[PDB]
């Protein structure tokens, strides 16, 4: 743990398709807010489908690339992380998950109260 | 230098090479053989995690 750099690991196991063993390494660990980190440890609760831990996974630290990560869960079926990709969008700025809905996503309860919270105040109209 | 020596340059000097050269051996033909049944091993670990996980 103490005096080794992280950065310098992860590397090592990413191009090793092996990474996941670590995935308790990540446990303890994760208070480096390294990039590394949540980086891929998203991309794990992402194909491993887990929420709660990648909700909390992020719950605190805050230190990725709020983007393309987003652009993984988008293209799910399962809206477990098309809701939170909705959210991971949105993230303090509630803009951008209402201007993006449509038909699907258009759910008759979330969108009634994710606008509320806004400023563009004309937005309602 | 000098030199006069053989019976006691040879005697242990072919202990050395000949029981070292087969005392290698092992460890790296050991660490594949051995490697292989074990990466694959973990290649069916994370392969089950999709299975169940899905």
């Amino acid at each position: 743990s103490p005096r080794l750099d992280h950065t310098r690991a992860v590397n090592y196991f990413s191009k090793v398709k092996q990474l996941p063993l670590v995935k308790p390494y990540l446990r303890s660990v994760q208070n480096h807010n390294n990039k590394s980190v949540n980086e891929s440890l998203n991309n794990l609760f992402i194909t491993e489908e887990d929420y709660q831990a990648l909700r909390t996974s992020i719950d605190a630290y805050d230190n990725f690339d709020n983007i393309s990560l987003a652009q993984r869960l988008e293209k799910h079926e399962l809206i477990e992380f098309r809701r939170i990709a909705a959210y991971l969008f949105k993230g303090n700025n509630r803009w951008k998950q209402s201007v993006e809905l449509c038909k699907k996503d258009s759910l008759y309860k979330d969108a009634m109260q994710y606008a509320s919270e806004s400023k563009d105040t004309e937005l309602a109209e | 230098i000098a030199q006069a020596d053989r019976l006691t340059q040879e005697p242990e000097s072919i202990r050395k090479w000949r029981e070292e050269q087969r005392k290698r051996l092992q460890e790296l033909d050991a660490a594949s053989k051995v490697m292989e049944q074990e990466w694959r091993e973990k290649a069916k670990k994370d392969l089950e995690e999709w299975n169940q996980r899905q």
